[PDB]
Order: structure tokens, then C-alpha cells, then sequence
């Protein structure tokens, strides 16, 4: 059902090889002058998009046939699938619970006469995950109308077996792409612990600097005493060298082994210390070479159903392949970003306990963890949003809730970056609900 | 099938918002004299191109 | 629910059987007088189309009952089911290739000095039969509404199988009606070789003349040298006697038995040659009988599925029975029509090579066969239609081609039938591809 | 380098719809506009952006 469609259809020729390029020349193309049939090789040698039916050269009533039919079969996969966690049939939310270390008290036998039964609570931080992805894939197969496209049931069944895999390849493509989105989501929110590097494309020396900061950071993570940076929740966590996964694209993997590793004599000294997963590349600006634990990913599966239906009077199957999955990342495992280019001086203020509850009249102590990307100092200004008449933080994060008050205080911790003409503020927030205090009684004297 | 808008071959150049009337061969042409107005164009069209406008 | 419908619904009463018994005495209705209940048998004795509720004769409150349910299950067939060639599961198009005979040349002996390697292509004609009928059937079985209509499961189930048979019998009947259509198509297109003879059911000798022309034409088909006179492609083909099939209608069968085969001391010397199938009759006007080979019919099956679906909301089963089949006719096989009325003088102009591919500037010989009845000395007026100047054909058919043609040609052979006031033109046609040459002389002298 | 319309062979019923899309090979990594234009048709057949 088509007309006289030309061969050079969707082709803008950067130069015509058919004309004076191979005809009128005293240059490079002189080796194609002795070819005789070269015009037709130049015409349809790239392939023909539409098969016009060609008569036989000798007996024009006959029709030339299709000799060989090739069915190209592709198999796509997910490199990031090795970071998945399992299946969640029931429920939606994932409660993640980390119990952190506490503070020492001094021994005193005399104060221990009255401070038995005293209370010191744990330092628990919680984090919450949720099903994000629920989409489906739809592929229709009309069985019976495809049989006119075929001889040879081997090629008919291989083509039908290919359309089902194209529903299965569309899951591998998207789940790689969603798990790549978890890196760029978590970098746009400033939650990575960024490390400023110079650009490794530019020189071999700035690459040699870059290799050190990977081997240094990977040592710092695996220190047995732990570290209260390198995560966004700012708790102390050790990591393991067999669990640190580097996610580095092939542009940066090619500059490494050509410059650093080949010219080195001791490859296990400038190596990258762990597991280098090779990504196609990040989508942000300047983000290179993410270093994360394997527990940083929290990817679970909710359902994998191939639900079908059949239209009788159409004689086709509709394949509905549903994928529902929980795609989120931890803030307890360590996550280091290696960023070239302009960074903020301070990317993140983290406030100790993110949530708190305190009786009206009580008090609460805070700690502003500053993720400054450089050896610099930054004084923190504390603040109370929603306070009124007595609720005030006294500097250094000691909230003193007054009394009379229940309207859910908000505690800010600001680091000012820059000039007074551009006072750039990096604010970390905590929310405080107020439990009432009936031990007082209104008036006092 | 009461249509709120039609696609009519422009008998001339028509600007958006122009009131239209019948022209040569039943084509749509710009007008200015209420009585001849049957519709207002919603898109610009050159002579020989369809123009789609609301009746009213 | 119906109101007062009489038991005479569409009844056209030839006479009152009640009064012809009651009044008239001495005639043939006198034997119905000693019948006691003849007025009641005469009333409802033909069946009633609409059931009036009839009360009981002893107690008027009760109603009379439907005691017996009789389900007619008529199965039908296809009388032409023997003509089918099989099944094509894969592919769409069927190609028939016939290699015709060639023309003799005189022994040259001095023109062969330059013609040793001159080449002459075979007369290979071809034909392409593609899939035509792509249909389905359709029934609703709203069985829950049907359970009120029956009081037994033996009659509920025999009726449900009765609707399934109507799906299959409709396939049987319509496959017959397409295979009659292929005869009336081929006759309307004038591809049947008309044997022109007045009606067999008009007189006794016109019945015998038919039988003399039947066994003559069946002999002329099977001659071991063949003939061009009975195709629509005019190739020398040869039929065999066991493969000839005669498709007379039902009156023409009974005229053979009673009028000539009864009086036949030697019935083998009177009856029809070849196999004789008996059909209801051809739709076309005047077409009395059709004599074809077994190869004239090309009916292949492509699909026979039945798929069901259940509507849970309306409580019914749909029954879609899909029939896909290739319903085509081989133009290479001998087929003769016997036609009663006035026919035209020429029914078809057959043009030889008929798919040409000249060189641009070259020449092709075209010959035209004319189908005729009385025959005549008619004429053939050649032409050619393509937008070039140059490109003229002779009165002998030798098509000249311009050196700058670049358009597909359409060579005609027109025979005029009738007067110049209202001319009937029977036109045989061809096509020519041009195959551009490379003379590169733009302006000769 | 090259622009690739992704439904290469298409078949549309008269009075129907079809959604075409275009891939643009470009070395410069610059944003490039794709100018949709239908041809060979009559008065009535028109294409929009995307």
C-alpha cells in the first residue's frame, strides 16, 4: 500500500558521494574510480526503508523474492539491579530506625543516692520511605494478522518472542533510569556530602589530585570509630570497604586507566578502593563519581504482574505488564559527592534532633552540623519561628520554651554565605511540638 | 451535528479575530458589515488555506 | 405481549374449507362430512405462529399447557467443498506461473550470422491470488433470559446447541455463496468463453442441441494438443476428462434423465461428460451452465477460529467465528460458460506480453487476441497512453518508445462493437516500465 | 548530523491521527528546534508541534 517513495528519504547528505566527489576528482576518492557498480552501492547501500516490489530482470512477469529474514534480538539489563532489596507485598511505608551513641556521666557516689531512677533517653533518628513508582507497560499482539508477514514458523515465533521481551526490556531501561534519578534527586536537594574537586578532564595533574580524595574519603568512611559527617542525618556510622560502591561514568573511567593506572607501576595503590560501577553518566552539572554504601539504596518491589486480556472479534492480546516499586535512598549510609565547578561554600546545615517534644517551661539542646566544603569557619545564628513572648534560643542551640505556649515552634540554624549585598542563607530546620504543663497553675508568686 | 466552529477555505488573507463572510466561490473572506458576518476566525490564514473560527 | 391476533396471520385463503365442506354436497368434499370434528381440525391445523393462551375445556380457570418442545436441528453443507485446494497458514499471496508455448521461426541460415547470442525470453505469464474474504460470524447467547422460555434442561441445552449450529451453517452457506460469486464475477468481467445457445427448458430439440454442444465442448477441451480458445489468458492449455466439472442447475438435471437418458439404449453415449454437480443456479442473466477444471477454483483456508467472551454485566456469551480465506479463480485453466440470451460479439481482448519492460528508446511487439462468438473480421485499434511526445505504436502493435519517456505507459487494444452512434469498446490493456538509458546526446543532427 | 522521525513508515486512516517524534543527532550539544511540516497533501491536512 505505497507509492514511488525515493531511496534518499530521511537522509540529508553531508556530501553527495555519487556525483563529482567520486567523478570529478584528483584527490582521496581516486580509489573508488575503478569500481564499476559503485553508483548502486552508493544509492541503496545504506539500506532501503520501504520495499518496492521489483520485477525480474529477465522475465518481467515474475517477482523477485525475499531470501533471508533476520530478526535482531536485543537483551537489555540493569547494572544497578544489584542494589535492590526485595519485595514488599503489604503496606506502603518503610520505617528506618538508627540508634545513635550517647554521652558519658561522671561517677559520683554521693549524687547517686538521689539520682537512681533518673532518665536518659536514647538518640534515635527515624527516616521514612514510600512507594513512588507505579506505572505499566502496554504491548498489543495481533497474532493472526502477523502471519501474512511470514513464512517459516521459526521466524514467526521468534518475532512474537521478541515483542514480549520488549516489554521486559522496558522495565530494565526504566529501573536503571529511576535509580539514576535517585542520585540526581539527592544531589539537587543538597543531601550528598559534597567534596569540591578540580575538573579531571582538564589536566593529568588535577586527575592525580582526584584519585587521592577518593582513596582518602574511602579510608575515612571505613574508620572503626565512625564519623558523624558523610551522611545527611548526621549520625555516626562506620562503613565497610567491601560495601563502598563507586558510580563513575565511562568518560572518567577512561581518563583514569589511560593516565593514572597504566603509567603507575603499583596499580593497587592508585586504584579506586572498592567497587566501580560504570554508569552512562549523571544528569546534573558537575556531579562526578558518587561514592555510596550499598545500604544507601532502598529499592524494593511491590508488584510484577503480567496481566493480559483478549479481544475476540479483533483476535489480539493486550499485554499489561505492571511494575510498582518503592524507590528511595537512605540518609544513614554514607554518600559522598565529587563535584567539579562552582559549589556553595556551605551546602547543608543539619540540626540535631530534627523533631523534638518538650513540656512548656522545659528546654532542649540542639547541634548545627555544618557541611562546609572547605576548611572554613561558620558561626550559626539560631532562631525560633512560631515563638511568642518567652520562647527563645539563647545562642548555641539551647531552646528554652517558656510556658503559655502551644503553637509548634520551628528552630532554624542559619549560615550566611557571602557579602551583605547578597546574604546567602543556608537554613536547617527542626520542628518542636509542645506538650502542656499542668504542674504550674497560671498565676504564681 | 451542531458545530461550534468550521474549517473554511480562505478567499483572502485572514487575521485572527477577523469577522468573516462569504466570498467568491463560497470562500471565507474578511468583512466589516454585521449582517454579512457568520463567524469569527481564531487563526491566521493565507488565501487558499483553511481557517478555523467560531460561528456566532 | 400480543393482543388479539387471529390464527390467520398472513393467510391468503384460496377458498373456505369450512364452507366447501358445509355447503357443497355431491362434489369431492363430501368425504369430509362424516367427520365429527372437522371444523376444529380445519381451524388450527396448519400450525399457529402466535400462541393465544387457550383455557381448559373442563375448568375455565386453568390454562392449557405446552407439553412438547421439538427442536429442529438442520445441518447444511457446502456442495462445492471438494473444490478447495487446502490451507495457507502463513503468507498472503499465491502466485501461479504458467510457461506458455513459443512461436516457430523459419530456418534462417544467413541471418543467423549475427544472431547466435540473440536472446528471446519465454512467454511466462503469471497471476497473483491474495486473501479476499476476511470475515466473522456473531451470536449472543443471553442464556439467563432464555431460561424462562424452557422448562427442561434437555430442551434448554438442545436449543443452545441449535444456535451454535447456525454459526456453523452460516459458514457453510456463505462459503457456497462466495464460490458462486466467483462464477458471476468471472462472467460479468467477460472472462468466460461464451458458448451461445438457446434455452434447454424451452423445447425438446433445444434440450438435445445443448447435450450435443456439451459433449462437443467437453471433447474440445481435452484434445491432446490443447487450445488457446478456452482460457482468459489465451495460453495453450489442456484439460483432462476426469478433472472437468459441470455445474448445471437443477432443472437441467431432470431434463437429461426424463427426456434423453430414459430413451437411451446407450446412456453413456448420451449423458454429460465429466463430473456433474448440481447447484441452485447462477445469479447472472442467461448463464445456463459452467464447465470448469478442478484447477479453475483456488479456494484456500487461512483461518477458522471461534472465540467466546462473557459479559458479566449483561449475562451473555458472544460467539465470534472468524473465517479468513483466499477466494480466487485461476485464469490459466479452461472454463466455458453456456449462455442463453443475446451476448455481445466480443467479450474480451487479450493482450500478449501484458507486462512489458522496454529500454527507453526501444521497441516491444504487442499482439492481441480477440474473443468472439460469430467470430468476425473485426479490427484491432492499438494506442498507448503516457504523457510523452514520441511513443507511438504501429497498427501491428510494435510500440515505439521515446528517448526521454520517464512515464509508465498503458498500451491499449480497442475493438469497437456496434455502430459509431453508440459504440461499445472492448479494451485489452498492458503496462510498460521504461528503464532509463544513457545516450547523453541532447541535440542530434 | 541527522534528524530521525521515529514512525518512519506510517499508515493513517482518512480523517485520523498520528503522533510523530524526532531524534536530533547533534555534536555541539546545543538545544535545537524541530520544525514539523507535512507535504504532498490537500487543503485540510496539517501538523502541529510534537
Amino acid at each position: 500500500t505505497f507509492n514511488d517513495v525515493k531511496t534518499s528519504l530521511g537522509i540529508t547528505e553531508s556530501y553527495d558521494i555519487v556525483n563529482a566527489i567520486r567523478n570529478s576528482q584528483g584527490d582521496n576518492f581516486k580509489s573508488y574510480v575503478p569500481l564499476a557498480t559503485a553508483n548502486n552501492v552508493a544509492e541503496v547501500g545504506a539500506g532501503i526503508l520501504i520495499n518496492q516490489t521489483v520485477q525480474n530482470d529477465f522475465i518481467t512477469s515474475l517477482v523477485d523474492r525475499i531470501g533471508l529474514v533476520v530478526i535482531r534480538q536485543v537483551s537489555l539489563n540493569n547494572p544497578l539491579k544489584k542494589f535492590k532489596k526485595g519485595q514488599i507485598p503489604l503496606g506502603r511505608t518503610i520505617e528506618e530506625i538508627y540508634t545513635d551513641i550517647t554521652k558519658e556521666k561522671q561517677y559520683d557516689a554521693e549524687e547517686a543516692e538521689q539520682k537512681v531512677f533518673e532518665r536518659e533517653m536514647p538518640n534515635v533518628k527515624t527516616l521514612f520511605h514510600e512507594r513512588n513508582r507505579q506505572g505499566f507497560y502496554h504491548q498489543t499482539i495481533q497474532d493472526d494478522s502477523l502471519k501474512t508477514a511470514f513464512v517459516s514458523w521459526g521466524n514467526f515465533e521468534s518475532f512474537v518472542s521478541s515483542i514480549i521481551n520488549a516489554i521486559y526490556n522496558s522495565a530494565e531501561v526504566d529501573e536503571y533510569e529511576y535509580m539514576k534519578l535517585l542520585v540526581d534527586n539527592y544531589y539537587s536537594k543538597g543531601l550528598f556530602t559534597t567534596v569540591k574537586i578540580d575538573e579531571p578532564t582538564s589536566s593529568t595533574g588535577a586527575l592525580t589530585e582526584f584519585v587521592k580524595k577518593m582513596r582518602a574519603t574511602a579510608r575515612k568512611l571505613t574508620l572503626p570509630q565512625g564519623s558523624r559527617d558523610w551522611n545527611s542525618m548526621a549520625v555516626r556510622t562506620r562503613s565497610y570497604m567491601e560495601d563502598l560502591h563507586l558510580i563513575i561514568d565511562a568518560d572518567l573511567e577512561a581518563e583514569l586507566d589511560v593516565d593514572v593506572l597504566a603509567k603507575a607501576f603499583n596499580m593497587n595503590r592508585t586504584d579506586f578502593l572498592g567497587n566501580v560501577t560504570v554508569i552512562d553518566g549523571f544528569a546534573s552539572t558537575g556531579l562526578e563519581a558518587v561514592l555510596v554504601d550499598k545500604d544507601w539504596f532502598m529499592v524494593y518491589d511491590n508488584l510484577h504482574k503480567m496481566e493480559t486480556v483478549r479481544n475476540p472479534r479483533g483476535l489480539y492480546w493486550n499485554y499489561y505488564y505492571h511494575v510498582w516499586q518503592t524507590l528511595s535512598v537512605s540518609r544513614f549510609a554514607n554518600a559522598v559527592a565529587f563535584v567539579s565547578g562552582d559549589v556553595p561554600a556551605v551546602t547543608q546545615v543539619i540540626v540535631s534532633p530534627n523533631i523534638a517534644a518538650v513540656k512548656q517551661g522545659g528546654q532542649q539542646q540542639f547541634t548545627a552540623y555544618v557541611r562546609a566544603t572547605n576548611a572554613k569557619d561558620h558561626k550559626v545564628v539560631w532562631s525560633v519561628e512560631g515563638g511568642s513572648t518567652g520562647t527563645a534560643i539563647t545562642g548555641d542551640g539551647l531552646l528554652s520554651v517558656s510556658g503559655n505556649e502551644d503553637n509548634q515552634l520551628t528552630v532554624k540554624a542559619t549560615v550566611d554565605i557571602g557579602t551583605e549585598d547578597k546574604p546567602k542563607l543556608v537554613v536547617g530546620e527542626a520542628v518542636v511540638s509542645i506538650r502542656p504543663n499542668n504542674a504550674s497553675g497560671g498565676a504564681q508568686a | 451535528y451542531p458545530l461550534a466552529a468550521w474549517q473554511v477555505i480562505a478567499g483572502s488573507d485572514i487575521k485572527v479575530g477577523d469577522n468573516l463572510t462569504t466570498g467568491k466561490d463560497g470562500t471565507a473572506v474578511p468583512t466589516d458589515d454585521p449582517s454579512t458576518v457568520f463567524g469569527y476566525a481564531v487563526e491566521e490564514a493565507q488565501e487558499g488555506q483553511l481557517v478555523t473560527l467560531v460561528i456566532s
